[PDB]
């Protein structure tokens, strides 16, 4: 980043990096793990696995 | 050239190959409502349900 570079958002206008306020670090805003919930399992009369 | 007492037969002959492309299927997607939304907040979730 440049010297003079705050923050910065992504094509979505969200925050993806941000500047250290006390000192002077770098830091990317990463969200956290997701995805989807896939569940294989056969039919309620079946069993519950 | 047309005419009641001509004919034209064809004395050779030649095998082309030729290429059609057909697509059969394209990219699987899933979009989430509430993260495209915003995620890590009830905000999203009340005002959406």
């Amino acid at each position: 980043f440049l010297p003079f570079q705050q923050f910065g958002r992504d094509i979505a206008d969200t925050t993806d990096a941000v500047r250290d306020p006390q000192t002077l670090e770098i830091l990317d805003i990463t969200p956290c793990s997701f995805g989807g919930v896939s569940v294989i399992t056969p039919g309620t009369n079946t069993s519950n696995q | 050239a047309y005419s009641n007492n001509s004919i034209a037969i064809p004395t050779n002959f030649t095998i082309s190959v030729t290429t059609e492309i057909l697509p059969v299927s394209m990219t699987k997607t899933s979009v989430d409502c509430t993260m495209y939304i915003c995620g890590d907040s009830t905000e999203c979730s009340n005002l959406l349900l």
